[PDB]
Order: C-alpha cells, then sequence, then structure tokens
RNA sequence: UUCAUCUAGACAGCCGGACGGUGGCCAUGGAAGUCGGAAUCCGCUAAGGAGUGUGUAACAACUCACCGGCCGAAUGAACUA
C-alpha cells in the first residue's frame, strides 16, 4: 500500500510518522491526498513498536 | 611507418570531441584479454557506441572537462593502471558493466602475472613418456611414474590468488593444457553526469535487493495484516487476526465451548 | 531501507526513475540521496517484474 | 599451423605432399582428392592452402578469395597488370557488385559496418 | 657549434600488449612477413606494420613495429678546438 510503505521509509530515514509527514513523501509520489486514509493509518500506528511488529508473520 | 605524425594534438583533438559527444565514458582494462577476444569484445560496444584512443593522450580528460563545467583535479585520485582505454557511449552505466564483465572469453595464464584466482592442477595420468618429471617436483606439484606415465599424484594449489606465479609455473602448466581465466575488459572506472563510480559499485550485487525487496515486501506486508488498513493485499489476513486471538484462548484454558 | 520503500511506495501508484521519483520521494522524506544507492537499485530494477518477485514472499 | 603451398588442381608431388606429410595424419591421396575438387579453375599464381589436421580427418584454409570473388563477378580471371594506374585489361568493377561482395565477405571480415567492409575489399581491387 | 626529440612526459632499466580485408601480383623446382622483383589502401581503432631481426630445400615459431605502464627532466647524433 502507499500508505504502509510511506510509513517504513519514514521510519527507515528516522522521521516521525504523522500526517505532515506522510503527505510530503505521499505528494512527491504524486499520488493525491486523502484526509481519512493518512489519519487512519497515524491513528493505526499510534502506540506501536514498529520494528517488533515488522518480523513475524506466518 | 615513416616520421610524419603519429600524432600530436591532432588525435588529442579527435578525443576531445568524443568524451563531449557521449554521455557514459568508461576507464577499462585490456591487458589480459586475446584479440580475437578483445576485437569482437569490441564488435560488440561498437554498433551500440564506440571506444578511442591514449597514453598519456588519454588523460587529457581535464581538457575536456575544462571546455565544459564537470571535473578536474577534482577526482579522487586518476584511476588510470597499466592498459587503459576509454569507451564513449549513450548505454547507461549498469548495462555496460554487464555486457563487458559477464562475457569474458578464455584463455592461459602467464608467467610474472599475478595470479587472479586460486591455481589448481588435478591428479591424473598427464599421458606423458618418461623424461624430466623433475619439472613439474620442482614446482611443488608431486609426480611420479606409475605405468611409464607421468601422473600427477594429487590434486593441490600451486599458486594462491594474489601471488605471482613463477616462469617455470606457468611454462609446466601450459604443457599440462591446464589453463582457466576470464578475459575481457576489466573496468576500472566511471563518469556519468558530475558522479564517479569505482569497480566495487559496478559488479552490481542484486540478488541481494531481491532478498532485500522480499524483506521490505514483507515488513509492508507484516504491516499491513497485524495493522489492519485494507486496500486490496492486506484484507483477509486483517479479519483472521481477530479469530487467530479469539480461537486461540480456548487453546490454554479449560472452558469447553 | 530508504531507497527500497521508497521505489515500493511508488510501484504501488505504478510508475519509476533516477531524478524524476526516487530523487523526488527521498528529498520529501528531507534526505539526501546517494546517487550510488540511486543507480544500484536502478540497474537492479531494469527487465525485473517486480510484481512476480512479490508474489513469492520471502 | 603447419603450412603448406598449393598450385591449383594438383595432387600427390612427391616434394609437396611426401616430406609436409599426408593429412588426414596418414594416407595422402585422401587430402589429396580433397584440395584436388576444391581448387577451381586453372592454376595461374599458386595461392595458400593451409593444413589443419584432426583424428582422420584433413582441413584447409584457402583464400585466393576475396579477389577470386572479384573475379568471379568482373568475369577476368588476373589481376592488376600496371599496379594502381590503371589495369591492362578494363575490369572496372560496378558499386552495385562490390557491395554484394562485401556482404558475403562480412562473416569471414571482422569488419563493423557494410560501407567499412565496401573500403576494404576497393582498397584491395584499385592495387 | 648544427639537426631532432621532451611536462602533450622524452631517457636508463624493468614491466606489458597484438583480432581482421588476407598467405600479395611476377617469375621459377621455390617466396608464402623475412633468396630476387609491386603497389600500399583500410577496419576498427588505447592499440594491433601487407612487418625488425633470429629459420627451412621450401613451408613451418618467437620477438620487434605500433602501442601502454613504473620513474621524472632533460636527451642523442655530426663537426671543431
Amino acid at each position: 500500500s502507499a500508505l504502509s510503505y510511506a510509513a517504513l521509509i519514514l521510519a527507515d530515514s528516522e522521521i516521525e510518522i504523522s500526517s505532515e509527514k506522510l503527505l510530503t513523501l505521499t505528494n512527491a509520489a504524486n499520488v493525491p491526498d486523502e484526509n481519512i486514509w493518512a489519519d487512519i493509518f497515524a491513528k493505526a500506528l499510534d502506540g506501536q513498536n514498529l520494528k517488533d511488529l515488522l518480523v513475524n508473520f506466518s | 611507418m615513416g616520421g610524419i605524425r603519429e600524432k600530436k594534438a591532432e588525435y588529442f583533438a579527435k578525443l576531445r570531441e568524443y568524451l563531449e559527444e557521449y554521455k557514459s565514458l568508461f576507464v577499462v582494462g585490456v591487458d589480459n584479454v586475446s584479440s580475437q577476444q578483445m576485437h569482437e569484445v569490441r564488435k560488440e560496444l561498437r554498433g551500440r557506441a564506440v571506444v578511442l584512443m591514449g597514453k598519456n593522450t588519454m588523460v587529457r580528460r581535464a581538457i575536456r572537462g575544462f571546455l565544459s563545467d564537470l571535473p578536474d583535479f577534482e577526482k579522487l585520485l586518476p584511476f588510470v593502471k597499466g592498459n587503459v582505454g576509454f569507451v564513449f557511449t549513450n548505454e547507461p552505466l549498469t548495462e555496460i558493466k554487464n555486457v563487458i564483465v559477464s562475457n569474458r572469453v578464455a584463455a592461459p595464464a602467464r608467467a610474472g602475472a599475478v595470479a587472479p584466482e586460486d591455481i589448481w592442477v588435478r591428479a591424473v595420468n598427464t599421458g606423458m613418456e618418461p623424461g624430466k618429471t623433475s619439472f613439474f617436483q620442482a614446482l611443488g606439484v608431486p609426480t611420479k611414474i606409475a605405468r611409464g606415465t607421468i601422473e600427477i599424484v594429487s590434486d593441490v594449489k600451486v599458486v594462491d590468488a594474489g601471488n605471482k606465479v613463477g616462469q617455470s609455473e606457468a611454462s609446466l602448466l601450459n604443457l599440462l593444457n591446464i589453463s582457466p581465466f576470464t578475459f575481457g575488459l576489466t573496468v576500472v572506472q566511471v563518469y556519468d553526469n558530475g558522479q564517479v563510480f569505482p569497480s566495487s559499485i559496478l559488479d552490481i550485487t542484486d540478488e541481494e535487493l531481491v532478498s532485500h525487496f522480499v524483506s521490505a515486501v514483507s515488513t509492508i506486508a507484516s504491516i499491513s495484516l497485524a495493522i489492519g488498513y485494507p486496500t486490496l493485499p492486506s484484507v483477509g489476513h486483517t479479519l483472521i487476526n481477530n479469530y487467530k486471538d479469539l480461537l486461540a484462548v480456548a487453546i490454554a484454558a479449560s472452558y469447553h465451548y | 531501507m530508504k531507497y527500497l520503500a521508497a521505489y515500493l511506495l511508488l510501484n504501488a501508484a505504478g510508475n519509476t526513475p533516477d531524478a524524476t521519483k526516487i530523487k523526488a520521494i527521498l528529498e520529501s522524506v528531507g534526505i539526501e540521496i546517494e546517487d550510488e544507492k540511486v543507480s544500484s537499485v536502478l540497474s537492479a530494477l531494469e527487465g525485473k517484474s517486480v510484481d512476480e518477485l512479490i508474489t513469492e514472499g520471502n | 599451423y603447419l603450412y603448406l603451398r598449393a598450385v591449383g588442381g594438383e595432387v600427390g608431388a612427391s616434394a609437396a605432399l611426401a616430406p609436409k606429410i599426408g593429412p588426414l595424419g596418414l594416407s595422402p591421396k585422401k587430402v589429396g582428392e580433397d584440395i584436388a575438387k576444391a581448387t577451381k579453375e586453372f592454376k595461374g599464381i599458386k595461392v595458400t592452402v593451409q593444413l589443419k589436421i584432426q583424428n582422420r580427418q584433413a582441413a584447409a584454409s584457402v583464400v585466393p578469395s576475396a579477389s577470386s570473388l572479384v573475379i568471379t563477378a568482373l568475369k577476368e580471371p588476373p589481376r592488376d597488370r600496371k599496379k594502381d594506374k590503371n589495369v591492362k585489361h578494363s575490369g572496372n568493377i560496378q558499386l552495385d557488385e562490390i557491395i554484394e561482395i562485401a556482404r558475403q565477405m562480412r562473416d569471414k571480415s571482422f569488419g563493423r559496418t557494410l560501407a567499412s567492409v565496401t573500403k576494404e575489399i576497393l582498397g584491395t581491387a584499385q592495387s
């Protein structure tokens, strides 16, 4: 997903996963901003260990 | 053959326009490669875009640079080595290496050359009649006469990578008919667009990126499954997590329903 | 990594190259791109079906 | 390779075939047949034929060749009687004739381009 | 002193490379790089001469030309006193 890929790149670069930072990467890609989808995404990512989730999975 | 140029400043002048005509400029090593092999290798390049001349007349990339705005001086340490050419091309950097570096032709090693890789000689009958077996023994190849033929006792490494091959060593190997290396235009270097690439880059991984891609793909996939964020790939798994976890509470416990 | 996520994100949108997008996304991240890393990823990408590589997951 | 000399149409000469050894790796008049069949028209100037030997086979590297190709096209057997100026016989090859000789040569020749190949044959033709 | 070669890198030495038009007409027992005797273009092109010497009856290799590097600053040939 463009939104999931944007989150993993933002964490790899060392920058926080928020609405501004996702919006700038999303705009550079050329994909239109949709308020609901990045807002859910930041909310889903809230309270998470990105590192611990990333590795297990079937 | 006579004294007449044998040009100076004239062939440089043709060469001047040649770096400027083409985007991508390579610094390349013929030394090893035979010329049916080089000349064939060059046939490939030539259809696509072409190679031209120098000594120190080559090192004069500076004049070419001076005409434009690109390098001087500024380059890391001018990488040129014995036996260098320039390849001027349309062809992007990465592809040029795969043509040249992958497709090399074979040929024999040489006396006084540094071995590029480990050299071994096999055990079995040489097929040769009694004579100076001693020459083989001198190198540290054990041989003995079995069945009236010279045979090599065992497989062993005669020379390692990064050590020079002795003059005796080379000659004796050639008589055995043992060769083995890959020859073609070793790439020392690349210029494109203000950027300098050395040879480590130029062997261009790629399998590692597949693994990293698939792992990146799994990071995304993982994030997707666990997170619950339902565009096309993730969805059926995300629903399953909310069960995986219920079905699950049953297994440890000891209420039966 | 930065590079991997950036081309993946673009692939989801459906399009990519050196200056136009790869450079644009990482620059949108606010990070300075190493050219050698972009060049290596692109050279590797040529003649590859990204969708097929994804279909086995590893 | 270990090389040899030949005349058009020759077989079985004592001096040329016997001491140089009979290819086929034995049994001359194997090769003596093979060279002779191939040789073409009247003897003229000697050609190289070049010997390569394999297990119970002989093979020869024979180029009279691209110039013998010129002879066929022109319908003129000699070569340039009065060198580089003007020939005694009037063998002017056409431009269409020379590119077709170049087409056929292009495998044997290295040449990059067909236009490159036309120079190489033309340079041979003039002299 | 006179003529040539040198920072576009000479020079002493050491190191290193060579595919293709194609083994070229005359004559002769026989020249085919190299006994005698022609023209001399070109590919591609770091570069790869229809060839410098060493050969066999004749053919039969290997080097050199031409070209590249390690070093860095002058250089050698002719005459004259």
